[PDB]
C-alpha cells in the first residue's frame, strides 16, 4: 500500500519536473534574460524544459516582465486556460512585487495578486542563470509532491 | 559617406543566366544554406554544465544585499540614511536611535527585495562600505515574505558572504 | 480478414489511448479554464462567422485536376497493350489539355487570390 | 546629361522635363502671390526666394549643374518643394496670417520657472 | 579546439570558410580574471593654486533664453542648407 | 576652452534668432513670443487658433521643410489659468534644424488636431487626451491609447495622485479581477529635498 | 388603422411600470400627471420605435409628451 | 466670459446629445449582457445607465457636458467592440465592495475619517 503509492509519486513526480513546458509568455525586460535563458550558455532545452505557445500545452507560466492593470485580465486568463498540475513562477522584481513601478497607478503590485505563485525569482532582471536556478528550484518542490501518499491516508 | 545595400543590376550574358537558371532549378543557394546548419553540427557547443558550471562574472557584479561590519565585529552603518536617500526604488526603510552606549545605529534596516532594481546605488552612497550587494544571485523563495528583508536577515548575509565580499571590494575599490 | 483485423487494431489502440487519458488524470473544470482561447481577451464574435476563401477559383480547378489522375493512373496499365500506336497519341493528348487548362487559368490570372 | 533611372527615394517617380515643370510651377507660385498684399512678408519673402530659383532654372540647362545650384536635393524634390509651397501660398490666402495677433496671452502664460 | 582534423575539414567545406582561425568559444586568449591594481588619473580641476571655481562653474554660466521677438531685408532659413552626401570609397555598393 | 564647461556655439544663436524673427514677420497673426535658448533651440509661441496655420507654414514653407514631427506633448502647470502646454518639436532635415511650437489651451478647451499637417500626431494627440485630458477638434480616432479601458482621470495631471484611485486584484468569489480603492502597505515616503539658498541667480524672479 | 393606433399605444404604456394604469389617461402629461422624468420619456419614445417600427427623431421625441401627442405623430 | 464651443453651443444643444447618448446606450444593454455572458438582468444594467447619468444631472455648462458626452461616446465604443472584457464591464456594480455606513456613528465606529 504505502510502499507502491511511494513509488507512484516518485514516478509521476519526475515525468511532471522532466518534462516541463513554459507557456511562450513574457512581458518586458525580463522576458530578454528569459530567451538568453533558452540560448546556447545555458540551453533550458537540455533539462527537458521546452517553450510552447498555447496554454493548453503549457505546465509552467513564466511572469517574465511588469504586470500592468491593463494586462492583468489577460494574464489570469490564460492562467486559467492551463490544464492541471500547472505552475507560476514570478521572475524579477516588477513580478514579484511591482519593483521600480510598485507605486504607479498603472502597476499591479506583484503578480501573486493575480495568480498563485511557486517561486519567486529576485532581480531586476534576474540573470539567465539565476532564473535557471529558479526552473530547477522549482523541480525540486515537484520532487516533494506526495499528491498520491495523501490521497492514500484519506 | 553611404552606401548601397541594394541597387545591382544583374548581368544578362548566356553563362550569368544560365547560372542563374541552375541556381533557381537546382536549387544551389538552398543547399549552401544546408552546408552552413551541417557545419555547426560539427562544432562544439557553447553551453555549460549548469550548476555544476557557472557563467563568469566580474568583482563589480550587483547581487544580494548584506550589512558588514568592521574587522573587531563592530557595524559600519551609523544609520546616515544616504541609502535610503538614493533608492530609486524606496526599497530601504531605515530607523535609527542612540545604542545602549550611545553609539549611532539603526534599529530598522529593511530591504524589500521585490521593490529593488539592483541596481548598487545605496552602495555608492554608503561613506562607510556598510550596505553593499554581494555576489550571491541564487536566492530565490517560494514566498513573497521570504524576499522581505529586515536588518538580522541583512547582517546575516553580512557574516555570511563576508569572506567573498571582501574579496571584491579589494580588487574593485581603486576604481571607485 | 488481415486488413480488417490490421484496420481495427490500429483505431481500437487510438481509443483507448484517448480513454485512458481522459479517465487516468485528475480533473478540476470550471468556467474560465474551458472558455474559448484567443491570446488572453475574450473572442469578438462567433468562430461559426463565414471566413472568406481567397483561393475559392483554385479549390473548383483542383476538382477538375483531381480527375485526370483518375484518368491517366491506368497508363502503366496501358503500356502493356498491343495497340500502342493509339495508346501513346492518346495519353499525350489528355496531358496536353490538362497543361492547356493550366495555361488557360494561369494566363487569365485565375491562379492568383482575391484580396 | 543622360536622364536618370531613379530618384533613389521610393514612391518618388523620375520627371521627364524638368526645367519646363519647375518654371511651371514657379510662375503659378508667383501668380498666387499677387493676390496677397503687398506689405504681407510672407509675399515679399515667397516672391524674392522663389524668382532666385526661377533664375537658376532659367540659366543653367543642364540637370545636374542646375541641382547643385538649387541646392535642394534631387531635381524632383525641388519640384515637389514648389508643389508646396503653391499649396501653402494658396492656404495663406484664407488664413490671412500678415492680420496683427489675434489675441494676447494671459499675463504670466509663458513665464518660466513659476 | 579538440575537434579532430577529419572534422575540421568537414566542418570548413560545408561552411566554406576556415572556422578555426575564428572559434567562437573563448579559450586563454582572453584576459587573466586577476588583473593588477590600476591608479587612475586625476582631472583638470586637481589643481592647488589658480582653480578658484568660479571660473570653472558651467551651471552658473547658464542663462535664460533670449527674447527675440514679445507681443507683450533678406528671407532666412534655420540654417544653410545641408549638403548633400558622398558615395563611400570604401564600399559604395553591398 | 575650459574643460568642465560645455561650449558656447553663437553662429547658430546667430541663425536662429534670425529665423525666429523670419517666422514672426510672415504670421503676426499667431506668434505671441520667440526665443532663443543658451543651448541654442528655438522655440515659437503661438496662440492655439494658429496651430495648423503655423505647423502648416513650417512644413511646407521653401524656408522651412519641417517634414518631420519629431514628437508632440503636453505639460501641465497647474498656476497657470491656461495649465496645459501644447509643445510640437518638429524637425528639418533640408536645413538640418529643429523646431519648437508652443501653445496652451485649459480644460475645457479644444485644440484643432494637426493630424492633417502630420500624420505622425494622431497617435501623439490620442495619448495627450488619454493622459492630460485636452481634447483634440476633428481628431480621426480620438480615445484613450495607454490607460486602461475604463479608466477615469487623467494621470499626468499634476494633481491626480502618483498611485492613482483604485488597484486590481483577483477575487475568487466573483472569479475575475476586480478594481477596488488603493490601500499601500507601505505608503509613498514624500521627501522635502530643495534647499532654502538660491541656486542660480541669472534666473532670480524680481520681487 | 387610426382606431388601432391609439390602443396599441395604450398597451405600450401599461407595460412600462414606472405609471400607474388608473392614473393613465390619453390626455395625461407624462411629467405633470404621471410624475416621470425626460430620462423616462425618452424610454417610453424607444418602446413606441420598436412597436411602430421606426425612427423617432430627437426633435420630434420631446414635443410627444402626452399619449394623444405620440398617437398624432403616428399618423405621419 | 466668451469661450470656445466644444460640440454645443448651449444647453439646450448638449441636451440633445445626452439624450442620443442615453438612447444608444439603453440600446446596447441587451447585446452587452448576450456578448459578455453577463449574469446580471438588463433591467440591472439599464439601472446602472440611468443611475451614471442621473449623478451629473447638475451640470449647467455646455462645455462640461460635452466631454462628458464624449467621454460617453468612447465608453461605449469599447464595450460594443469588446475592447472591455467581463471584468471592466463589471466595475460598474462593485460586487466585492463591503457597504460602507454613511451615517455619522458607524463611521465614528470605524475610524477618524469623516
Ligand atoms: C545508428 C548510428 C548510431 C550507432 C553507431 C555507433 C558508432 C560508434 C560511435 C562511437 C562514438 C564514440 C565517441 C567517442 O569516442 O567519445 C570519446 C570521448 C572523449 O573524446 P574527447 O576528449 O571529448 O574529444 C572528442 C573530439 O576531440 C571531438 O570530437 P570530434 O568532432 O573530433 O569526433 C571524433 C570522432 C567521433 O566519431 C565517432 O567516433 C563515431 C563515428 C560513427 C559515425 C556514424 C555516423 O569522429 C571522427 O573521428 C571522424 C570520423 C567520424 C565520422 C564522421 C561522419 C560525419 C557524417 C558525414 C557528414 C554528412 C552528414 C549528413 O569520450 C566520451 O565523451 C564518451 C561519451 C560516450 C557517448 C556515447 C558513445 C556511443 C555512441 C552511440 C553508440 C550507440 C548507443
Ligand atoms: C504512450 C502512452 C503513455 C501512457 C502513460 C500512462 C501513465 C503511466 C503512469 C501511471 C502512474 C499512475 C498515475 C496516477 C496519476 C493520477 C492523477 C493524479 O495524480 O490525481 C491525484 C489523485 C488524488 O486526488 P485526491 O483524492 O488526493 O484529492 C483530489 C481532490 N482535490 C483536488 C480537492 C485535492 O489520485 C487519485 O485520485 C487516485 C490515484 C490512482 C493511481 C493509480 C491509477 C488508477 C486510476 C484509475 C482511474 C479509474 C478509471 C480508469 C482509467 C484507466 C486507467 C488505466
Ligand atoms: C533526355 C531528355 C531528358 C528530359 C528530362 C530532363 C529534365 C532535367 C531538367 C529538369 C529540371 C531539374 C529541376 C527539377 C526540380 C524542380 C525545380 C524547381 O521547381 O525549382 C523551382 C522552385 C521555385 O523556385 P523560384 O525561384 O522561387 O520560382 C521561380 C521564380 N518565378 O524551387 C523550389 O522548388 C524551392 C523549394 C523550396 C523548398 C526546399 C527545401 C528543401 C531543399 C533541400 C532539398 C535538396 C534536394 C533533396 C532531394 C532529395 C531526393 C531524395
Ligand atoms: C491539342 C491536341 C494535341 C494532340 C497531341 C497528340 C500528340 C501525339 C504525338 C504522336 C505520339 C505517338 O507517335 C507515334 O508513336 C508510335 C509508337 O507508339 C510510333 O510507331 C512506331 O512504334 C509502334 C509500336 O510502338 C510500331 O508498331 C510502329 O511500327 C512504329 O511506327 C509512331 O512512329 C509515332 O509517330
Ligand atoms: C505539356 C506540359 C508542359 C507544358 C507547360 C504547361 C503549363 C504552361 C503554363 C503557362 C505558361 C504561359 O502562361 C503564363 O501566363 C502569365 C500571365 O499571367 C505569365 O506572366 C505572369 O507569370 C509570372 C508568374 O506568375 C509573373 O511573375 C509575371 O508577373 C506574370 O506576368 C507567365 O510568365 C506565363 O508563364
Ligand atoms: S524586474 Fe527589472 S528587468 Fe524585469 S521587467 Fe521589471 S524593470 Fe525590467
Ligand atoms: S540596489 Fe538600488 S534599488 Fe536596490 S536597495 Fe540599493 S539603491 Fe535601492
Ligand atoms: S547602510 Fe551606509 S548609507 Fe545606509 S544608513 Fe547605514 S551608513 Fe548610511
Amino acid at each position: 500500500g504505502e510502499y507502491v503509492v511511494a513509488k507512484l509519486d516518485d514516478l509521476i513526480n519526475w515525468a511532471r519536473r522532466s518534462s516541463l513546458w513554459p507557456m511562450t509568455f513574457g512581458l518586458a525586460c525580463c522576458a530578454v534574460e528569459m530567451m538568453h535563458m533558452a540560448a546556447p550558455r545555458y540551453d533550458m532545452d537540455r533539462f527537458g524544459v521546452v517553450f510552447r505557445a498555447s496554454p493548453r500545452q503549457s505546465d509552467v507560466m513564466i511572469v517574465a516582465g511588469t504586470l500592468t492593470n491593463k494586462m492583468a485580465p489577460a494574464l489570469r486568463k490564460v492562467y486559467d486556460q492551463m490544464p492541471e498540475p500547472r505552475y507560476v513562477v514570478s521572475m524579477g522584481s516588477c513580478a514579484n512585487g511591482g519593483g521600480y513601478y510598485h507605486y504607479s497607478y498603472s502597476v499591479v503590485r506583484g503578480c501573486d495578486r493575480i495568480v498563485p505563485v511557486d517561486i519567486y525569482v529576485p532581480g531586476c532582471p534576474p540573470t539567465a542563470e539565476a532564473l535557471l536556478y529558479g526552473i530547477l528550484q522549482l523541480q525540486k518542490k515537484i520532487k516533494r509532491e506526495k499528491r498520491l501518499r495523501i490521497w492514500y491516508r484519506r | 559617406t553611404y552606401k548601397y545595400v541594394n541597387l545591382r543590376e544583374p548581368s544578362m550574358d548566356m553563362k550569368s543566366v544560365t547560372d542563374r537558371a541552375a541556381q533557381t532549378l537546382l536549387w544551389t543557394e538552398l543547399i549552401r544554406g544546408l552546408g552552413m546548419t551541417l557545419s555547426y553540427l560539427f562544432r562544439e557547443p557553447a553551453t555549460i554544465n549548469y550548476p555544476f558550471e557557472k557563467g563568469p562574472l566580474s568583482p563589480r557584479f550587483r547581487g544580494e544585499h548584506a550589512l558588514r561590519r568592521y574587522p573587531s565585529g563592530e557595524e559600519r552603518c551609523i544609520a546616515c540614511k544616504l541609502c535610503e536617500a538614493v533608492c530609486p526604488a524606496q526599497a530601504i526603510t531605515i530607523e535609527a536611535e542612540p545604542r545602549a552606549d550611545g553609539s549611532r545605529r539603526t534599529t530598522r534596516y529593511d530591504i524589500d527585495m521585490t521593490k529593488c532594481i539592483y541596481c548598487g546605488f545605496c552602495q555608492e552612497a554608503c561613506p562607510v562600505d556598510a550596505i553593499v550587494e554581494g555576489p550571491n544571485f541564487e536566492f530565490s523563495t517560494e514566498t513573497h515574505e521570504e524576499l522581505l528583508y529586515n536588518k538580522e536577515k541583512l547582517l546575516n548575509n553580512g557574516d555570511k558572504w563576508e569572506a567573498e565580499i571582501a574579496a571584491n571590494i579589494q580588487a574593485d575599490y581603486l576604481y571607485r | 480478414m488481415n486488413l480488417m483485423l490490421a484496420l481495427l487494431t490500429n483505431f481500437t489502440l487510438a481509443t483507448l489511448l484517448v480513454i485512458i487519458a481522459f479517465w487516468l488524470p485528475q480533473l478540476n473544470v470550471y468556467s474560465e479554464k474551458t472558455s474559448p482561447y484567443e491570446c488572453g481577451f475574450d473572442p469578438m464574435g462567433s468562430a461559426r462567422l463565414p471566413f472568406s476563401m481567397k483561393f475559392f477559383l483554385v479549390a473548383i480547378t483542383f476538382l477538375l485536376f483531381d480527375l485526370e489522375i483518375a484518368l491517366l493512373l491506368p497508363l502503366p496499365w496501358a503500356s502493356q497493350t498491343a495497340n500502342l500506336n493509339t495508346m501513346l497519341t492518346m495519353a499525350l493528348f489528355l496531358i496536353i489539355l490538362l497543361a492547356v487548362s493550366l495555361a488557360y487559368e494561369w494566363t487569365q490570372k485565375g491562379l492568383e487570390w482575391t484580396e | 546629361g543622360l536622364l536618370k533611372k531613379t530618384t533613389g527615394l521610393v514612391g518618388l517617380a523620375v520627371c521627364e522635363t524638368p526645367h519646363e515643370r519647375l518654371k511651371i510651377l514657379y510662375t503659378k507660385i508667383l501668380d498666387v502671390l499677387g493676390h496677397i498684399p503687398k506689405n504681407a512678408a510672407y509675399r515679399k519673402y515667397t516672391e524674392q526666394i522663389t524668382n532666385e530659383k526661377l533664375s537658376m532654372v532659367k540659366a543653367e540647362p543642364d540637370v545636374k549643374k542646375l541641382e547643385e545650384r538649387l541646392q535642394g536635393g534631387q531635381i524632383e524634390e525641388v519640384i515637389l518643394q514648389a508643389e508646396n509651397e503653391l499649396s501653402l501660398a494658396r492656404k495663406m490666402i484664407q488664413w490671412k496670417p500678415w492680420e496683427p495677433l489675434v489675441e494676447e496671452p494671459p499675463a504670466s502664460q509663458w513665464k518660466w520657472p513659476i | 579546439a579538440s575537434a579532430t582534423r577529419f572534422i575540421q575539414w568537414l566542418r570548413n567545406w560545408a561552411s566554406g570558410r576556415d572556422l578555426q582561425a575564428k572559434l567562437q568559444l573563448r579559450y586563454q586568449e582572453i584576459s587573466k580574471r586577476t588583473q593588477p591594481p590600476p591608479k587612475l588619473p586625476v582631472g583638470p580641476s586637481h589643481k592647488l593654486s589658480n582653480n578658484y571655481y568660479c571660473t570653472r562653474d558651467g551651471r552658473r554660466e547658464a542663462m535664460p533664453p533670449s527674447i527675440v521677438m514679445s507681443s507683450q531685408k533678406k528671407a532666412v532659413s534655420p540654417a544653410p542648407p545641408i549638403k548633400r552626401w558622398e558615395l563611400s570609397q570604401d564600399e559604395p555598393y553591398l | 576652452t575650459r574643460p568642465t564647461v560645455r561650449p558656447r556655439n553663437d553662429v547658430a544663436h546667430k541663425q536662429l534668432s534670425a529665423f525666429g524673427e523670419y517666422v514672426a514677420e510672415i504670421l503676426p497673426k499667431y506668434v505671441q513670443q520667440v526665443q532663443v535658448s543658451c543651448f541654442n533651440e528655438l522655440e515659437i509661441c503661438i496662440h492655439p487658433d494658429g496651430v495648423i496655420p503655423v505647423l502648416t507654414f513650417l512644413r511646407d514653407h521653401s524656408n522651412a521643410q519641417f517634414k518631420s514631427l519629431a514628437d508632440l506633448t503636453a505639460v501641465d502647470i497647474p498656476t497657470r489659468q491656461n495649465r496645459f502646454e501644447i509643445v510640437y518639436n518638429l524637425l528639418s532635415l533640408r536645413f538640418n534644424s529643429r523646431i519648437r511650437v508652443k501653445t496652451y489651451t485649459d480644460e475645457l478647451t479644444p485644440i484643432e488636431s494637426s493630424v492633417p499637417v502630420y500624420k505622425a500626431a494622431n497617435w501623439y494627440e490620442r495619448e495627450i487626451w488619454d493622459m492630460f485630458g485636452v481634447f483634440f477638434a476633428n481628431h480621426p480616432d480620438l480615445r484613450r491609447i495607454l490607460t486602461d479601458y475604463g479608466f477615469e482621470g487623467h494621470p499626468f495631471r499634476k494633481d491626480f495622485p502618483l498611485s492613482g484611485y483604485v488597484e486590481l486584484r483577483y477575487d475568487d468569489e466573483v472569479k475575475r479581477v476586480v478594481a477596488e480603492p488603493v490601500e499601500l502597505a507601505q505608503e509613498f515616503r514624500k521627501f522635502d529635498l530643495n534647499s532654502p539658498w538660491e541656486a542660480f541667480p541669472a534666473y532670480r524672479q524680481p520681487p | 388603422t387610426l382606431e388601432g393606433i391609439k390602443d396599441r399605444v395604450l398597451y405600450v404604456l401599461k407595460l412600462y411600470d414606472k405609471i400607474d394604469p388608473e392614473k393613465l389617461s390619453v390626455n395625461s402629461h407624462f411629467m405633470k400627471d404621471l410624475g416621470l422624468d425626460s430620462l423616462d420619456q425618452v424610454e417610453i419614445i424607444m418602446a413606441m420605435e420598436d412597436e411602430f417600427g421606426f425612427e423617432i427623431p430627437d426633435i420630434d421625441a420631446e414635443k410627444l409628451m402626452c399619449p394623444q401627442e405620440i398617437v398624432d405623430y403616428i399618423a405621419d | 466670459t466668451s469661450v470656445k464651443p466644444i460640440f454645443s453651443r448651449d444647453m439646450n444643444e448638449a441636451k440633445r446629445r445626452v439624450r442620443e447618448l442615453y438612447r444608444a446606450w439603453y440600446r446596447e444593454v441587451p447585446n452587452t449582457v448576450h456578448l459578455f455572458q453577463l449574469d446580471i438582468s438588463v433591467k440591472q444594467g439599464r439601472d446602472k445607465v440611468r443611475e451614471m447619468f442621473k449623478k451629473n444631472a447638475h451640470i449647467t455648462d455646455p462645455r462640461v457636458v460635452d466631454l462628458l458626452v464624449i467621454k460617453g461616446k468612447m465608453e461605449l465604443e469599447e464595450t460594443i467592440k469588446v475592447w472591455k472584457q467581463r471584468t471592466h464591464v463589471m466595475r460598474f456594480f462593485h460586487e466585492t465592495e463591503a457597504p460602507r455606513p454613511k451615517d455619522f456613528l458607524s463611521k465614528f465606529y470605524v475610524g477618524h475619517d469623516p
